[PDB]
């Protein structure tokens, strides 16, 4: 058994609904349950056996589906509804879940704080450079972060990690980090930073080694 | 018999909902307004998200039949998520069961569903809705931690429901501990005091349930019936409860003290899958205040007379005794899957009698099978198991029957009367029928003529239409219009006359009536209050004597009644019904006077003498007696003349007899009336003058007992006559005798003896049976030949025993048998003989010198035989003589007898005597 | 010359043949009111009446159809028969009958429908397993009972409703058994799988592709499938020319009719076939379950025996349920099932070891006695069948055919059919109590010489104000002369007291609790002598005040009997052969003989004054016995001539008598030699 | 209140063996079916195990079968999963649930097992500091070179908590870099101490980084 589940991601403006849907490969009669996952937290039951809620889930989620084919709707999504969400078969052994729905929130437009960091000492000390950029507090979460030595695009040993999105603002935050040999870096002079990004003619926050 | 099928209240609601499932009556004291219930549990109805919750509808029987919801609830399931049932409300069958009291109505659930917050477990707890005036309360003490199959997850708390005396309530819970069942009870003000709507598993204090019982009665369902009742004598009323799987499918029926859930009776079916507990109900069927329990058995499979079994349903019945030894009858269907055992209700006393009773379902009955409902009345020795009147269903199928019957309640007098209607369900059809009783009217009617005997001279009425004169006579009509309850007063009875009844069917129309002149009248009389006994007088005509034959063939006047309806019904139609036992055919016959002399009187001269062909009368048998009976008519003739003659059973009537053309042939009746026995015979209705019928009759006389010395028959005729109805009485009397003769007889075992036995000698001191000589048994008895027994006799024996000094035979044994015992004058057995092991010629007891042994002999019967037998040795002494050769000899005894007293004392005796000579011949 | 209907059925045709079956009465004006009416055929036949013109119809016991029975049942073209009549004429007269005979043969090699109804619990799933091997080797040793069965398939697991199955309380239980690391199946009622076919082997297969499922109720939805597979011939497969074998596989308890109500089912089981396209009961969730009254008189009607191979701890259930399910068998079902093979051969045998008939469509007023062949010629009455027989037996039952009174002109078919069996005895039956003369009459007013009344069987009959002896005295007044012969002997009553004479034959004017019969108002039907509150007890019939008895009742009263178990003794003779007979009691003989049976005599001259007599005539040529020509059925003693009367030192009795020829003679009369009576005569007196 | 916790994760060498404990109260332990689902590095739930009320039936993933053992002891109320023969894809988030009839009604928080042949390594911690002016001032600390996951980041011992920002961790060749960032007014820096505390319980390492002026 194989349990397919759509869409993948889904961007949603509070007020707006939503639906997810489930297919399996063969007849699950009702045996499917709906579960929702947000950040750092484990997995919780929303809707069980295909369209019983729970006990402290609202009304607003309501499942439905037979057989082969599910739906989970979502009516006036709200910011908390954020997370990922799967469906999960309780039919035939093994039991199986759905890829799972990574359900976001949309808010408006909002330009990132930059700020660019140079190695400390401590580091420098042990024959190693990291240079790091933040870029917090922004939406869409679809940024291009570029580093640039002397002027010239660099990628290797460039790390990038996003942050999921923040249950109170629910704007992204994402941190870039450049690492090098010290030997290297004492190369060159200008390392810059450089996020495009809606809102914006990109955002640049640079640190001058002879400086 | 009193309920009707002309006027039923009929109501019903929306199609497919099952309105009918239950049905109850709701008699508030808040009003005078009573309303009936009709449950239906596939409704749909507001409650959102909710489909075939089922729902009970309550409807006020004066007309107005619509029929409208009990505000129970209105909202959708009791969340706890939202839009998460905690309880199922759908698909739950509310009305499958409905009961009430006063103000409460407590309506039933039994698939009501619960979520648990302990597991996702569906569970068929089942519950109630109480609705208490406007205040609504959750039933359900089925719903508990104990979550599943194992606990009381499946109660199904809702397939039968009652309440006590004062205010408990049962709620059977057939599905409890792997469908063991329970029986749940709690006092309704508790549970309406203590329900919190936040907790959905409230203990009550005083409840009560049957406990978990052992894995022997896995599947038995208690809780699919129940009912209530006096049972365990006086105080709380205890639980009756239906368990139909019980004792192996057979089903039992437990009764459980109503104070405390321990088995106090046990009753149990006959018959594999008859589903005894189907339905239980209980009444005091005998009116002697104790509830009995009747238990229906609806797949009851009889046995007809050609060994088939059929499905009928049975009823059996249970009768209370302070003991608690409970008596039994039952009740079973007529027809084949016409079961019912399905409903028992109550109908209360359904003629205001003194005597509660119930009605009973058979659903599936009837051709064309809508169900038939059996009406009968209590007695006090149990139920009229014959229906008087049955309610029938007047639907057919939509699908499925409606099953009328199906659930019932009664015992309730909704209108005026106090005569209690039947609330009977169809479920199939979506119908509940009221079927009510109607008041019962006794109609005393009587007819009476006054110139009973007619003469045709008399001709003084004027017929209206001619100068000419009329024989007439007077011919009256009275009614008394008795009722009880509530009736009219004024009662309408439409009346008909007819006269010559026997005449107009082709013959001629010998009376007429003066003013109509047709032989009829008729007229609508109102009787009112009871005992009012008005009435009408008619005046007939006796038609032409130059024109009509007939002279003796009686004229016949009747009466013909109906009792009214729309003119004596109330305004809700509820019409009268005469009383059942209660005849409209009353009459009167008239005659026309032959003869009679100038005095126009018949004036009979009856008389009756016998003559006896046979004149005693054994005693101890079956003696034929007949006697010739004269009956004279020496005056005028007679009216309805007949032969009555008085006789003790003892002298059992053969008939008349048909064997002498000399003799009359009389049909003759056998008969006792109020302390009689009488024989009677047919002299001819139309007796005339100088008749002379003489007859035989022909009696058995057993009479075997120490009675009386004659048989008495006391005689008479006699008439319906306006003068001298009856004759002198002829005493005869028939002598009875004691004939006993008795036959004396006897034998000697060998007929003879040979002088040279083989081995034989002569002793000084003889030994045994070999040194002393042959053995001779010599038999005597006395046989009762004659019928009559005797109480005393005597057979008197002489045994020869001395010729000259020679001692011939030596008595060895006396066996006696019989009411025998003798004595003996001489000694028995001188010689010793221990045995055992089993005038010279004439050795009569006039020439040896014999031994006397008398005999008393007892009591014998007739036909009994009384037997002395002497066992004897012939001493070798004594026959080989020594003097000169020998002689033959004949050894002669006598036996003689007399039969002194018999039992028959107060009859003539004489004594009964003969005697009889029994003989040896000894030779060489 | 006058009987019975003399007085009963003078006044009608119909009612002459209504009263006796010995009864005619004559037309044309062959006997134009002569003198004698109705009679018996044989008097109005000498009185002038001999021509066919008598209306004397007779019973006849005719056969329609014949088939003769077959002795093999592979043995078609013709179609194998199992009984011998097949279609019977029966023609009645009103109290009266006829006889018939039903030869039924339990035929040797008749083919055999099988149908194998399994359990599909869990506890069956190793069953399913072993099972694999069946069908192939049931059929094999089958081949034996005949060479041509058919092996079909089915299952039931319950009703799939809330209380017996797990009731769906999550999703978990919609495909079960997800509770112990397993999978099984949904809950489905009744299921059809495989129908009857000759490739056996197909059972092999399709039980090895079958699986369990769960169930929480306990009892079984097995009355449900029995019923389905019972009454559902187009599917199961059910030929009419074989047996048909249910069997019913299971380990548990069945649900019955009205337990159904726990699941909101009430609905009435009206018997019918519910199995549709998808070979699966639609009727699952609504209907309740068949009642034992259902099953029976469908399997019975429909001819199929049910086989139960059920586990040993419910069989209690099981037999019980059989002996109200009759003709059906219970077996004991191993818990691997291995056993079927010869519980299922050993059933058919059992099955086939009975024979019993049932009749369908019998009239109220018809009544079929039956004595049955049970052995040899030995017939046993009152059964409808015979136990104890082989296949290839025959058993053989008499059927007496009678009809109470005069049942309406139609046509009935009264089927006479052994239970199991398709082959039935058809008997049409009609009922001949017209006159032809009664139906041929043309009343039409006139027609009776001068008047206005009917006429019918060849002779007036004017009916009530025309009357008289052919037509006149209307209500008398032509009455006062004619006088007639109204009464016996010219004794002058009117009319024998309860009627009177009107113009040569009497009217009896009475009307109260009977009727009246006869031209002189003769017969009452109501006036008779009681017993015990009754008219001769209710032992026999009355006329004229004449009761007339029933079968083994006499007397006055009919309280008499005529049945004499209640006197015979126990060595088998009445009243032990010294004694009478008399209204089921004893007479007392002379010598003195007592009780029931005459069983006491003390009084008796010793047995050796009744025992000379035996010996006095079968060796001597003298005695009571020798000129009565008794002695050789009388004396059943042996007696031997001795040359000396021993001392045996057992009961011999020692007898003695003189002779006509004054010659002593001795014997010993020896009792119980073995159980018999021993005579040692002296053969030198 | 359900409580579920799980306990005995961490970094396994391959082919190696790993027992996994799951401590439950605030229910009927006994009366309900246990379960252990993992959450793959994808962010796929899998499930692994389960095991019956009373302890009789024991259903596993294929591909899990005889290499883990699922078992409990119903007097201590606790959950058992022994694993054996482990491989990387075996590295996943393991939690423990209570069933509701094929649902997995309540969850544990999770333990996170590593199975992989690189050491154990504490992390290095740098500050990020502004190279040699606003309202507010971002600061920071990088930690680079620990394995296994996972990391703790607070400042100032809990008492910041606005304005912080932890980036999830990277992997780059068998070791993994994370960063956090806090903003915090420029008036108050540096004349109020930021100092940035790192728990790595793998190596039982903590480190406080004080963030000082360039």
């Amino acid at each position: 058994l194989v349990m397919t589940q759509t869409p993948a991601t889904l961007s949603v403006t509070p007020g707006d609904s939503v639906s997810l849907s489930c297919r399996a490969s063969q007849s699950i009669s009702n045996h499917l349950h709906w579960y929702q996952q947000k950040s750092h937290e484990s997995p919780r039951l929303l809707i069980k056996y295909a369209s019983q809620s729970i006990s402290g889930i609202p009304s607003r989620f309501s499942g439905s589906g037979s057989g082969t084919d599910f739906t989970l709707s979502i009516n006036s999504v709200e910011t908390e509804d954020f997370g990922m969400y799967f469906c999960q078969q309780s039919n035939s052994w093994p039991h199986t879940f759905g890829g799972g729905t990574k359900l976001e929130i949309k808010r408006a437009d909002a330009a990132p704080t930059v700020s660019i960091f140079p190695p400390s000492s401590e580091q420098l000390t042990s024959g190693g450079a990291s240079v790091v950029c933040f870029l917090n507090n922004f939406y869409p979460k679809d940024i291009n972060v570029k580093w640039k030595i002397d002027g010239s695009e660099r990628q290797n040993g460039v790390l990038n990690s996003w942050t999921d999105q923040d249950s109170k603002d629910s704007t992204y935050s994402m941190s870039s980090t450049l690492t090098l040999t010290k030997d290297e870096y004492e190369r060159h002079n200008s390392y810059t930073c450089e996020a495009t990004h809606k809102t914006s003619s990109p955002i640049v926050k640079s640190f001058n080694r002879n400086e | 018999f009193n309920l009707d099928v002309d006027s039923p209240a009929e109501y019903s609601g929306p199609e497919g909902s099952y309105f009918g499932f239950a049905v109850d009556f709701f008699v508030p004291s808040a009003s005078s307004r009573m309303f009936l219930l009709v449950g239906a549990p596939k409704a749909n109805t507001t409650q959102p998200g909710i489909v075939e919750g089922g729902q009970v509808l309550k409807c006020d029987w004066s007309s107005t039949r619509r029929c409208q919801p009990i505000e129970f609830d209105a909202t959708g399931n009791r969340d706890y998520a939202k839009d998460d049932p905690l309880e199922f409300k759908s698909h739950q069958w509310f009305g499958a069961s409905v009961r009430s009291k006063q103000d409460k109505i407590l309506a039933c659930a039994p698939l009501y569903h619960w979520r648990t917050e302990m597991k996702q477990e569906r569970e068929p707890v089942g519950t109630c809705f109480l609705q208490d005036g406007t205040k609504t309360v959750e039933y359900a003490p089925c719903r508990s931690q104990d979550i599943d199959a194992d606990g009381q997850g499946f109660c199904q708390g809702g397939f039968s429901i009652d309440f006590t005396k004062a205010d408990r309530v049962l709620l059977g819970g057939p599905g409890s501990f792997y469908w063991q069942g329970q029986l749940i009870s709690d006092q309704v003000a508790e549970i309406v005091s203590k329900y919190d709507p936040n907790v959905y598993s409230i203990k009550y204090n005083n409840q009560l349930a049957t406990r978990t019982a052992q894995a022997i009665f896995d599947d038995s369902y208690l809780g699919y019936s129940v009912a209530v009742g006096d049972f365990n004598g006086d105080g709380i009323d205890d639980f009756v409860s239906g368990v139909p799987r019980a004792a192996r499918t057979l089903g039992m029926v437990y009764i459980y003290d109503g104070k405390n859930m321990s088995s106090l009776y046990n009753f149990t079916g006959e018959q594999m899958a008859a589903y005894f507990g189907f339905s239980v109900a209980a009444t005091d069927i005998n009116g002697d205040d104790y509830a009995d329990v009747f238990i229906g058995a609806p797949l009851f499979m009889d046995r007809g007379s050609d060994g088939k079994l059929q499905e009928v349903g049975q009823v059996s019945v249970s009768l209370q005794r302070a003991s608690g030894d409970f008596q039994t009858t039952k009740l079973n269907g007529f027809e084949v899957f016409a079961r019912f055992g399905s409903a028992i209700a109550p109908l209360g006393d359904l003629d205001q009698d003194g005597f509660n009773d119930i009605a009973i379902a058979a659903p599936y009955g009837g051709e064309d099978k809508k169900g038939i409902v059996y009406i009968f009345n209590g007695r006090s020795t149990g139920l009229n198991a014959v229906p008087s009147q049955i309610l029938e269903g007047q639907w057919a199928a939509r699908s499925m029957p409606p099953s009328f019957g199906y659930s019932m309640k009664g015992a309730t007098d909704i209108d005026k009367n106090g005569y209690p209607d039947l609330i009977v369900g169809a479920f199939g059809v979506d119908r509940a029928i009221l079927y009510r009783a109607r008041p019962v009217i006794t109609v005393n009617a009587g007819l009476e003529v006054y110139p009973s005997i007619l003469n045709q001279d008399n001709k003084t009425c004027s017929l209206p239409g001619t100068a000419l004169k009329v024989s007439c006579f007077n011919v009256r009509f009275c009614l008394k219009a008795d009722g009880k309850g509530v009736l009219p007063r004024k009662l309408n009875f439409q009346v008909e006359l007819l006269l010559d009844k026997l005449k107009q069917k082709g013959a001629i129309r010998r009376a007429l009536f003066l003013y109509s002149r047709s032989p009829s009248h008729s007229k609508n009389m109102t009787i009112s209050r009871g005992g009012l006994m008005q009435c009408e007088e008619l005046i007939a005509y006796l038609r032409d004597e130059s024109e009509f034959r007939d002279k003796l063939t009686p004229i016949t006047i009747f009466m013909e009644y109906r009792l009214d309806y729309r003119t004596a019904a109330d305004t809700t139609g509820l019409q009268p019904i005469l009383n059942q036992f209660t005849p409209a055919n009353i009459s009167r016959q008239a005659h026309i006077l032959l003869d009679c002399g100038e005095d126009n009187v018949c004036k009979p001269k009856l008389e009756v003498s016998v003559d006896s062909d046979q004149k005693k009368i054994y005693i101890g048998d079956d003696n034929p007696l007949t006697l010739i009976v004269k009956a004279q008519n020496q005056g005028e003739g007679a009216y309805e003349a007949e032969l009555i003659v008085s006789i003790p059973l003892q002298a059992d009537f053969i008939g008349v007899v048909r064997n002498n053309e000399a003799l009359a042939r009389l049909s003759c009746a056998f008969k006792t009336e109020n302390q009689t026995r009488q024989v009677v015979c047919d002299l001819g209705n139309p007796m005339k003058a100088g008749t002379q019928l003489l007859a035989g009759l022909r009696f058995s006389v057993h009479q075997q007992s120490e009675m009386d010395t004659s048989v008495k028959f006391d005689l008479q005729i006699q008439s319906s006559n306006l003068f001298d109805k009856v004759s002198p009485v002829v005493s005869h009397k028939v002598d009875l005798a004691v004939l006993a003769a008795v036959e004396i007889r006897g034998v000697s075992s060998p007929d003879h003896i040979f002088l040279p036995i083989p081995n034989w000698e002569h002793k000084e001191n003889p030994e045994t049976e070999e040194d002393v000589g042959p053995v001779v048994q010599h038999i005597y008895e006395l046989r009762n030949n004659g019928p009559s027994s005797f109480s005393k006799a005597m057979l008197h024996l002489q045994w020869p025993y001395k010729y000259n000094n020679n001692t011939l035979l030596y008595i060895l044994h006396y066996d006696i048998d019989g009411p025998m015992n003798c004595t003996s004058d001489m000694e028995i057995n001188p010689l010793r003989i221990k045995i055992s092991s089993l005038d010279i010629h004439t050795l009569g007891c006039g020439v040896a010198q014999c031994l006397k042994i008398v005999c008393q002999v007892g009591r014998l019967d007739r036909g009994k035989s009384a037997i002395l037998y002497v066992k004897s040795l012939l001493w070798t002494e004594t026959f080989m003589n020594k003097e000169n050769q020998n002689h033959s000899y004949s050894l002669k005894s006598s036996a003689s007898f007399n039969v002194i007293e018999f039992p028959y004392k107060n009859l003539p005796i004489e004594d009964i005597t003969n005697s009889t000579l029994v003989t040896t011949n000894v030779t060489w | 010359g006058p009987n019975i209907c003399t007085t009963r059925g003078v006044s009608s045709c119909q009612q002459c043949l209504a009263v006796s079956p010995m009864c005619a009465w004559c037309s044309d004006e062959a006997l134009p009111l002569g003198s004698p009416r109705c009679d018996l055929k044989e008097n109005l036949l000498k009185d002038n009446c001999a021509p066919e013109s008598i209306e004397f119809p007779v019973s006849e016991a005719r056969v329609l159809e014949d088939r003769p029975l077959s002795d093999k049942g592979s043995g078609d073209s013709s179609q194998v028969t199992q009984v011998s009549p097949q279609r019977i004429a029966l023609r009645l007269r009103p109290d009266d009958s006829k006889n018939f005979s039903i030869q039924v043969r339990q035929v040797e090699d008749y083919p055999v429908d099988i149908y194998y109804l399994m359990d599909l619990s869990y506890s069956m799933k190793d069953d399913l397993w072993s099972i694999q091997n069946l069908g192939t080797k049931l059929a094999t040793q089958m081949r034996k009972l005949t060479s041509n069965l058919r092996i079909g398939f089915g299952a039931f697991v319950d009703k799939p409703v809330s209380p017996y199955m797990y009731i769906s309380p999550p999703e978990a239980l919609e495909n079960p058994c997800y509770d112990m690391k397993t999978t099984c199946l949904p809950m489905f009622g009744y299921k059809h799988v495989l129908t009857l076919t000759d490739q056996v082997t197909r059972f092999n297969e399709e039980v090895k592709k079958q699986s369990v499922s769960r169930n929480r109720d306990a009892p079984e939805g097995g009355f449900d499938a029995i019923m389905q597979a019972t009454v559902c011939d187009e599917k199961i497969g059910w030929r009419n020319d074989a047996s048909h074998l249910l069997v019913f596989t299971t380990d548990a308890k069945t649900h019955i009719a009205l337990d159904g109500r726990l699941a909101g089912i009430v609905q009435p089981n009206d018997g019918q076939c519910h199995v549709g396209s998808d070979n699966h009961y639609s009727a699952s969730t609504t209907m309740d379950y068949p009642s034992l009254g259902l099953m029976t008189e469908k399997l019975s009607q429909k001819n199929i025996n049910l086989i139960f191979a059920v586990t040993e701890n419910v069989v209690n259930l099981y037999q019980n349920y059989s002996e109200l399910i009759p003709g059906t068998t219970v077996g004991v079902l191993s818990m691997d099932s291995s056993n079927v093979l010869q519980l299922i051969v050993d059933a058919y045998g059992k099955i086939r070891s009975k024979v019993e008939l049932e009749v369908r469509d019998l009239p109220e007023e018809l009544s079929l006695s039956f004595n049955a062949t049970c052995l040899n010629n030995e017939v046993i009455p009152g059964l409808k069948s015979c136990m104890g027989l082989k296949i290839g037996d025959t058993v053989s039952f008499s059927i007496e055919a009678k009809v109470r009174g005069c049942p309406q002109e139609k046509e009935k078919s009264f089927t006479i059919k052994p239970v199991g069996f398709k082959d039935s005895l058809i008997v049409q039956v009609t009922f001949d109590c017209d006159c032809a003369c009664q139906a041929q009459a043309e009343p039409n007013s006139h027609r009776c010489n001068n008047g206005n009344g009917t006429f019918e069987c060849g002779v007036c009959r004017c009916g009530p104000g025309w009357l008289g002896s052919q037509c006149e005295c209307s209500e008398e007044d032509y009455r006062p002369s004619q006088q007639d012969e109204c009464s016996p002997r010219e004794g002058q009553p009117v009319c024998s007291q309860r009627g009177e004479c009107l113009c040569g034959q009497c009217v009896c004017h009475s009307s109260d609790f009977g009727k009246i019969t006869g031209k002189y108002c003769e017969c009452d039907d109501f006036s008779c002598v009681r017993y015990k509150g009754e008219m001769c007890s209710g032992h026999g019939q009355c006329s004229c005040g004449d009761c007339l008895c029933d079968s083994d009742w006499t007397g006055y009263y009919c309280n008499c009997t005529t049945r004499t178990d209640t006197c015979m003794s126990s060595n088998g003779l009445l009243c032990s052969g010294r004694g009478k007979c008399e209204c089921g009691s004893c007479v007392c003989i002379q010598p003195g003989s007592y009780g029931d049976t005459c069983e006491k005599c003390p009084t008796c001259p010793d047995a050796c004054t009744f025992k000379k007599e035996c010996v006095e005539c079968k060796k001597f040529d003298r005695g009571a016995l020798h000129d009565e020509n008794t002695c050789n059925r009388y004396c059943r003693d042996e007696i031997e001539s001795v040359k000396e009367l021993k001392d045996t030192g057992k009961d011999a009795v020692n007898c003695t008598y003189k002779n006509e020829d004054d010659c002593v003679v001795r014997f010993q009369y020896y009792e119980d030699s073995s159980g018999k009576s021993i005579l040692y005569v002296v053969e030198e007196p | 209140e359900v409580q579920l916790e799980e306990s005995g994760g961490g970094l396994v060498k391959p082919g190696g063996s790993l027992k996994l404990s799951c401590a439950a109260s605030g229910f009927a332990f006994s009366s309900y079916d246990m379960s252990w689902v993992r959450q793959i590095p994808e962010k796929r739930l899998e499930w692994v195990a389960k095991v019956s009320s009373g302890g009789g039936s024991t259903y596993y993933l294929d591909t899990v079968q005889g290499r883990f053992t699922i078992s409990r002891d119903n007097a201590k109320n606790t959950l058992y999963l022994q694993m054996s023969s482990l491989n990387s894809e075996d590295t996943a988030m393991y939690y423990c649930a209570r069933h509701n009839y094929g649902s997995f009604a309540y969850w544990g928080q999770g333990t996170l097992v590593t199975v992989s042949a690189a050491k154990t390594t504490p992390p290095s911690v740098y500050p990020l500091a502004p190279g040699s002016t606003n309202s507010m001032v971002t600061l920071g600390c990088l930690v680079k070179g620990y394995f296994p996951e996972p990391v703790t980041v607070t400042w100032n011992s809990g008492s910041l908590s606005s304005g912080v920002h932890t980036f999830p961790a990277v992997l780059q060749s068998d070791l993994y870099t994370l960063s956090s960032s806090v903003t915090v007014p420029s008036s108050t820096w540096p004349s109020e101490t930021v100092t940035c505390n790192v728990a790595h319980p793998a190596s039982s390492t903590k480190v406080d980084k004080k963030i000082v002026p360039r």
